[PDB]
RNA sequence: GUGGAAAGGCGGGCAGAGGCGGUUU
């Protein structure tokens, strides 16, 4: 069973590897227009030079990179807002914005890793071939591999170090997700984040179909091979091949509604009270990335916080709900 | 020695700035010999490592040299020169030190016979990137 | 199958130094006893204090799979396993150096063959390698097959002191023994075939067309640069004497290790 | 014993990347994890090793899920038990995944006579000791079309640099990664050639090859397809049986199945007896 | 232990004057493994095969001393037929095929009684200095007996050689060539 | 008995990358001096014979009348009983594999496989009529080697476990796809009756070679050889004694292996059929 | 009146398993 369409309830943005300096951008009206340089430079080359690159290599004063093309005379993504600004762009395969599947698979794992450490137990998972674990992790912790030990005792355990997390033991390789359909030019828009940076994102009111599918044939082969604390918690119920999906969408619901209740602890407060609740990247805070909601913790985080909390246009920065 | 600079690389950018400014003083295409071309490339990448520039930030420019390299080899240059300028715009800082070596080479290349001078330009630009990773 | 064949060089000159027939009686009988009597103790691991440390691929067994076919006054044809034919080639020469006073030496040709090859053809190839190692400098071993340039400055066969110096330099960095690579160089089986693909750029055209920075690139992207620093930068000491580069002589040390860590 | 030739069924079409694929190999500047490319043209292809090997893989798990059902159709499937020979390091201890290659166990029949009865090893071949049953299919390397080669001439992007990040859960520090990926939508001319060795059971092999394709349209094709990098699609251009006489007289009278705008599931489920009714008349 | 000499050094050796050997040989004898496959169950069973491979401009020549009318009618039409079939060996794999050209070469040889043979000879009397080449052959699938020839470079004193006729039980007589090809030489004392 | 030599000259194109191998871990066969790869005459003749023996194995009943030596053979191999020639088509055992080789001159004179490819036999022999010359690179594909381009490439294939996804890599040196070689086949016209059937059978096996592979992995998609015919010359019996150009030349510039038999054998060869 | 005649270096083998370009002030 597939075609698990998503709706957006908030501005949502995927960071990408690019940013847009104001040489590419000039809003002639309130609609911010994104032009391409290759059609602007080469068509001006028939009308004439190193003076075009000298203003480009300067990056000074922008306003002067606009009037030359306005008088004596393009199209692109045309992402409207609805200077000295740096728009963090969204991911586009051909100028068409889509949601990457590797981003949606990661938001599920932080919920599933929370439920596995909540049901615990762990001494039976390390009872074999080791050569409720949060309370020992504070003494264990006393560009980083801090989840290299916690996820190895929860997802995939292989035998220098006692546990080193070979990927072959992982029950997450049966869950396949695929990249969603492209959203469209009209549902991509530029917004301003006010931290209690200009970014283009997806406004609420869009619908694209991400196609989540579960491979049952791998768990039948790997019934003996998996060494996860996830696996013990998911085989103990019984019917692990048919119980994995059941465990999947209940970790999606019980984690992010527990984060939503802690977040409530005016106009944004009405958004919290008013499908499957899921929270994606760049918008979720460290707590919604982290088992720090379960987390001793202040002594660990002082050496390794609820200070900053971003928001754009009266709304939090990610809430996407599936079926 | 090529291996001796790695012992010293691991204010030090100023001592190699005379080596980069001397190489930027000579801008004629094929003005150095085959052994002298690679000896310039050791001084470039050692200068580009003290004020270090990552290969990614350069990676769009390295793409346009390579897609043309299949099109030159039995298959234009201003498209690379337009990208080599615009990538140097969004610095921050050491992108100007990499622009002072491309743009003298690309201004001469801008009008040049295509089959020979670009294939000789492509050997120097490999050794800059190639030797840049050998030091870091 | 490893097949070694060698002889003692300038031996007819040495027997012509004798004044009396009692000196010919002594010179031809001590010479014969090294190959008749004392070459069997070299195979049995004896005399290792005098020999020291030779280029080996494994610890020397108590019963080596070595078959001595023929071993005359100054000749010796020996077949067996290739990794122990290789070590016996250096163990015999280092002990032949101690038996004489350094005045007489050994040319040795080595070969590596398919098993189900006719023995007239194994003998024909190593006889063509023993005189290839003899007309050049005559105190030199022919370890492995080699592609070379035709410029006349490049000789296929290593001097004896040269190849043991390249083994003390290059081999303990990349190799641990018994068909196992050095620690943190596991899963680099494809890495060491790249360095011999770089080395074949030198064979098509010398005088540094491309090989100097490509070595620095492949050592660069893997994070290991202590591996072979003499290959990345051109040797001015090599250019001033018109001798080959240090990337040319590393064929004989890599290709022996690639066959030993095949599986 | 008694190898005979009746002709070849040739399947031509266009593999399409509905989501961008990645096959990859272990240039100087470039993405850390690049994609395999043609050494003469620089365009990223799809190898025949990667397409045959994924079809043989997906068809072997399709047998172990139904060893109760496939056993009555084919002999020598009662020679073993379901599972792998991974715990007991033995080349034939009675499991389906019997032969190890270097460290991993793949189902390979050990004898010529047991490979002529297995559905996996008739179509794909065996190579036992003293045995060597050769394959009945050829899966060519799949290059770009004549259309998508012109897109590389005009400057449109064939590849892409996808950037991914693994986030440390506790400290929220990010480790970035870059992976080369063919742009989604690109198409590839593939070719699959079945040798009609026995007119008795050519019909079972065509249904078993097309069963494995529809499994591969459900799963991915190479390189991290649990994240989206598969979603591949077979589009059938032509379907053609070249009879033995074809190679004698050279005339272009060799019988053809239209297969136009039809899926891999349409060729088996909707019209297998209607389309192949004319192949059976010549055989 | 050298085997060949070029024309500058071959003339100096006939007059016992000093000379040098060539440094490179223009060919290599190469061991190419082949295979035999079962048609049904493709079992590989290899065997080893020897071939002479030449350089980019190297090759093979042979000499002819005789009247032009015999060369124009017999030897010159034979070498165009033998260019398309083989010149001994596995000619079904393209071995022995070649293109023929014709030249003229001059050798400055001293005048004496003793002369070297540039061919196998089957001598009629005892030679002076020689090397025994013992070869047989194969004639239409019939094995020829091993005959004691003389090698190339062996020294005779007024010996024509002699052409041997072997019955061999074949439709026609088989003649084995065996004749001298003398160039004068100066022997030592 | 001799009448002439039909010579076929063409270009062999590697549409997919080719492997033959000599034993980068699996190196392809090369020249000993220059280092360039080629295609041996043994590999091309041995594949054309193997493809055509399976063609004749399937048609032993229908070709008894045209080829009277095929009445003695039943389809199959003599491998299930370790015994020489008795009834089965694959009768001769060389070392460990079974091959059709006719045992006499008079039997191989009327076999479609052995009148063309030859027979060893005992107490008599049958030599070949074709010569399959080695195929080196073209002169056009040789300066790419001189300019510095790669003529061989390294294909790294892996082996995946089905339960654990354990990967086990290996390497295979492979001649680059696209590369063009030049072949030549010289057919010795020994009998003026047998030559039309021998050229059709040689072109049939060349048409089976374009849909099968040539050497190497092949089932994994390596071989994929295409034949382009530059020219066909006849070189009659009178050419060899006088040397003047009596060479009947059949012209084929873009003709396929199928188009040379797509009714073209009867038409284009109207002059060789004339002068016999 | 050729040290010849006959003989595919080949069969089987997914570059793959894991990873929210977003943290934080
Ligand atoms: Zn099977
Ligand atoms: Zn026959």
């Amino acid at each position: 069973m597939t075609e698990r369409t998503l709706k957006v309830l908030s501005p949502l943005h995927i960071g990408t590897g690019n940013e847009l300096t104001p040489v590419d951008i000039y809003p002639r009206e309130n609609i911010i227009h994104v032009l391409d340089t290759e059609r602007l430079v080469n068509d001006l080359m028939n009308l004439g030079e190193l003076n075009e690159i000298l203003a480009l290599l300067k990056n000074p004063p922008a306003y002067i990179w606009k009037g030359y093309i306005e008088e004596f005379h393009p199209s692109d993504y045309s992402i409207y807002t609805l200077k000295s600004m740096q728009i963090k762009e969204f991911i586009k395969l051909n100028g068409r914005p889509y949601i990457p599947g590797s981003s949606l698979k990661g938001a599920i794992r932080t919920a599933v890793l929370y439920k596995a450490l909540k049901e615990c137990r762990a001494v039976m998972r390390v009872v074999s071939k080791v050569n409720d674990v949060l309370d020992y992790y504070m003494s264990f912790l006393s560009r980083k591999r801090a989840d290299d030990l916690l996820e190895a005792i929860v997802f995939g355990m292989e035998p220098r170090s006692k546990i080193r997390y070979e990927p072959k033991r992982d029950p997450m390789k049966a869950l396949i997700v695929r990249d969603s359909k492209p959203v469209g030019r009209k549902h991509l828009a530029v917004y301003h984040v006010e931290v209690i940076i200009w970014v283009e994102a997806i406004e609420p009111g869009a619908a694209t179909d991400v196609e989540i599918h579960v491979d049952t044939e791998a768990l039948r082969l790997n019934a003996d091979y998996f060494n996860g604390l996830l696996w013990e918690c998911l085989k103990e119920r019984g019917e692990p091949g048919e119980v994995f999906e059941d465990f999947l969408w209940e970790a999606v619901d019980e984690f992010y509604t527990a984060v939503m209740k802690y977040e409530t602890i005016s106009q944004v407060r009405s958004f919290y009270a008013s499908g499957h609740v899921l929270r994606l990247g760049w918008g979720s805070g460290w707590l919604a990335m982290t088992i720090g909601l379960l987390l001793k913790w202040e002594n660990v985080r002082k050496k390794l916080f609820p200070k900053t909390r971003r928001l754009a246009d009266g709304m939090p920065m990610g809430w996407v709900v599936l079926e | 020695v090529v291996g001796i600079k790695k012992m010293l690389e691991g204010q030090w950018e100023a001592i190699q700035p005379y080596f980069d400014n001397v190489v930027r003083e000579a801008k004629n295409f094929l003005e150095w010999s085959p052994n002298k071309r690679l000896a310039n490339a050791v001084t470039v990448a050692a200068y580009l490592t003290s004020q270090g520039l990552k290969t990614n930030q350069v990676r769009k420019i390295l793409d346009m040299a390579r897609t043309t390299e299949l099109k030159v080899k039995r298959g234009k240059d201003d498209l690379v020169k337009m990208r080599y300028l615009l990538a140097y715009t969004v610095g921050k800082y050491s992108l100007d030190a990499f622009h002072r070596i491309l743009d003298p080479m690309l201004e001469v290349l801008m009008g040049s016979p295509k089959k020979e001078n670009f294939e000789k330009f492509y050997d120097f630009l490999q050794a800059v990137v190639a030797y840049h990773k050998f030091f870091g | 199958l490893g097949v070694m064949k060698g002889d003692v060089d300038r031996l007819g000159e040495f027997f012509s130094s004798m004044d009396s027939p009692s000196k010919l009686a002594t010179a031809s009988r001590f010479m014969d006893y090294f190959f008749k009597g004392y070459i069997g103790a070299i195979i049995e691991g004896k005399f290792g204090y005098i020999i020291g440390d030779v280029p080996s691929l494994r610890d020397w067994p108590e019963e080596p799979d070595i078959v001595v076919v023929y071993a005359g006054g100054d000749d010796f044809f020996i077949v067996g396993a290739w990794d122990q034919i290789f070590e016996l080639a250096f163990r015999v020469r280092r002990a032949f150096n101690a038996y004489t006073g350094g005045k007489l030496t050994l040319s040795v040709g080595l070969g590596y063959f398919d098993e189900r090859t006719p023995i007239y053809r194994m003998a024909d190839v190593v006889s063509e390698r023993l005189d290839t190692a003899k007309d050049e400098g005559r105190n030199r071993v022919f370890v492995v097959g080699r592609s070379r340039p035709l410029d006349g400055k490049h000789k296929l066969s290593y001097e004896w002191n040269h190849y043991e110096e390249l083994w003390r330099t290059y081999a303990p960095r990349i190799y641990a023994g018994n068909g196992r690579l050095k620690g943190k160089l596991e899963s680099k089986k494809g890495l060491l075939w790249k360095l011999l693909e770089i080395r074949e750029l030198y064979v098509r055209d010398p005088n540094d067309v491309r090989w100097a920075y490509l070595t620095a690139y492949l050592l660069g992207r893997h994070g290991l640069s202590d591996l072979f620093p003499e290959l990345v930068g051109i040797d001015t000491k090599a250019v001033e004497r018109k001798e080959p580069q240090p990337v040319y002589w590393v064929d004989g040390v890599l290709k022996i290790v690639l066959m030993a860590v095949r599986r | 014993m008694d190898r005979r030739f009746y002709g070849k069924i040739v399947i031509k079409g266009k593999i399409k990347a509905v989501t961008g694929l990645h096959i990859g190999s272990q240039e100087i500047g470039g993405i850390d994890n690049p994609v395999i490319k043609d050494p003469h043209t620089g365009l990223p292809y799809i190898p025949g090793s990667s397409l045959k090997g994924r079809l043989r893989s997906l068809f072997e798990i399709l047998v172990n899920s139904r060893l109760g059902e496939w056993r009555e159709k084919y002999p020598s499937l009662a020679n073993y038990s379901p599972g792998s020979c991974r715990p007991d390091n033995q080349e034939n201890c009675g499991k389906f995944f019997n032969r190890k290659i270097n460290r991993g166990w793949i189902h390979v029949c050990p004898d010529y006579e047991t490979a002529l009865a297995c559905p996996v090893c008739r179509l794909f071949g065996a190579s036992g000791k003293e045995s060597n049953f050769p394959s009945r299919i050829i899966v060519r390397d799949a290059f770009l079309t004549k259309e998508w080669e012109e897109k590389w001439r005009a400057g449109e992007a064939i590849t892409e640099a996808k950037i991914e990040v693994g986030i440390d859960r506790v400290t929220s520090q990010a480790n970035p990664r870059t992976n080369e990926r063919v742009v989604a939508g690109a198409e590839f001319e593939f070719e699959i050639i079945y040798n009609v060795e026995n007119t008795t059971h050519w019909r079972d092999d065509i249904k078993n090859l097309l069963t494995a394709m529809a499994l591969l349209e459900d799963s991915y094709l190479g390189g991290s397809g649990s994240r989206g990098y598969g979603k591949v699609k077979f589009i059938f251009d032509s379907f053609e049986f070249r009879p033995l006489d074809y190679y004698r007289t050279g005339k272009d009278e060799d019988i053809v199945s239209i297969d136009a705008r039809e899926k891999s599931v349409s060729d088996i489920l909707s019209g297998f007896d209607s389309l192949f009714s004319e192949v059976e008349g010549k055989l | 232990k050298a085997k060949y000499l070029d024309l500058k050094n071959f003339e100096l050796a006939l007059r016992l004057r000093p000379f040098t050997i060539p440094e490179e040989i223009p060919y290599a004898r190469v061991d190419v493994p082949r295979v035999v496959l079962d048609r049904v169950t493709q079992d590989s069973s290899i065997y080893f095969w020897e071939e002479i491979r030449f350089r980019e401009k190297s090759g093979v020549y042979f000499l002819y001393s005789g009247p032009r009318e015999v060369f124009d009618g017999y030897i010159a039409p034979a070498m165009r037929f033998l260019g398309d079939t083989g010149i001994g060996g596995k000619s079904t794999w393209g071995a022995g095929l070649f293109e023929v050209e014709f030249h003229e070469m001059k050798i400055d040889a001293p005048g004496s009684e003793y002369s070297v043979t540039l061919s196998n000879a089957l001598p009629t009397k005892t030679p002076v200095l020689w090397r025994l080449l013992r070869k047989g052959g194969w004639s239409f699938g019939r094995r020829k007996p091993r005959m004691t020839f003389i090698a190339e470079g062996s020294i005779v004193k007024n010996d024509p050689g002699g052409m041997e006729r072997l019955e061999l039980g074949l439709s026609h007589e088989v003649y084995v060539y065996g004749l001298t090809f003398p160039l004068g030489v100066e022997l030592p004392e």
